[PDB]
């Protein structure tokens, strides 16, 4: 059974940085694409970042492209999301998701909330 | 101009039948979408992948009461014999590689109350 566990959220300030982690288990981490998807207070879902099996390719929406960095350490079975120059608009619940074939978000984590206040 | 417009939130009485709509933007009427279900305070859950011909494959733990069909730019999620556990927000999403770069749009979501 697949398990994804996020960590690292909390109350932060605009301009700061924060790094989120997602501990994976129940599957061979290195054999799958991993993603980060967030849900804002208004309930809207937003894809935030994607990384390939061995970390060779990464893609982001133009909304976070120059501020967020997705990375992974396959030896630790962990996915990361480095967030810099935090904006109020970054306030949301962040989820890590694992794909399956052509399906992007086949498996989701529990989510960690990042609250940016101003 | 990739957008997904979803039908309005509605309530259904246990045992009833529900049909939800997710409309693709005209230029992408032949796209394959994904349906996600999110129950109160819980993580979204993968429901199904739905193609232009209405064919689909559901996720694990999905009751046979959930089916999909299509009609042009419309993508439908049909919930048969509505149960309590079905109360949730249903969001559709669609991926695409526009300018050699990933893109993924979600719909506003539709809340189903029982």
């Amino acid at each position: 059974q697949v398990q994804l566990q996020e960590s690292g959220g909390g109350l932060v300030q605009p301009g700061g940085s924060l790094k989120l982690s997602c501990a994976a288990s129940g599957f061979t981490f290195r054999d799958y694409y991993m993603y980060w998807v967030r849900q804002t207070p208004e309930k809207r879902l937003e894809w935030v970042a994607f990384i390939s099996n061995g970390g060779g390719s990464t893609y982001y929406p133009d909304t976070v492209k120059g501020r967020f960095t997705i990375s992974r350490d396959n030896a630790k079975n962990t996915l990361y999301l480095q967030m810099s120059r935090l904006k109020s608009e970054d306030t949301a619940m962040y989820y890590c998701a694992r794909g399956r074939g052509y399906v992007w978000f086949a498996y989701w984590g529990q989510g960690t909330t990042v609250t940016v206040s101003s | 101009q990739l957008v997904l417009t979803q039908s309005s939130s509605a309530s259904f009485s246990l045992g009833a039948s529900a049909k939800l709509t997710c409309t693709l933007s005209s230029q992408h009427s032949t796209y394959t979408i994904e349906w996600y279900q999110q129950q109160p305070l819980k993580p979204p859950k993968y429901v199904m992948e739905l193609k232009k011909d209405g064919s689909h494959s559901t996720g694990d733990g999905i009751p046979d009461r959930f089916s999909g069909s299509s009609s042009g730019a419309d993508r439908y999620l049909s919930i048969s014999n509505i149960q309590p556990e079905d109360e949730a927000i249903y969001i559709c999403g669609v991926g695409d590689t526009i300018k050699e770069q990933f893109v993924y749009v979600f719909g506003g979501g539709t809340k189903v109350t029982v």
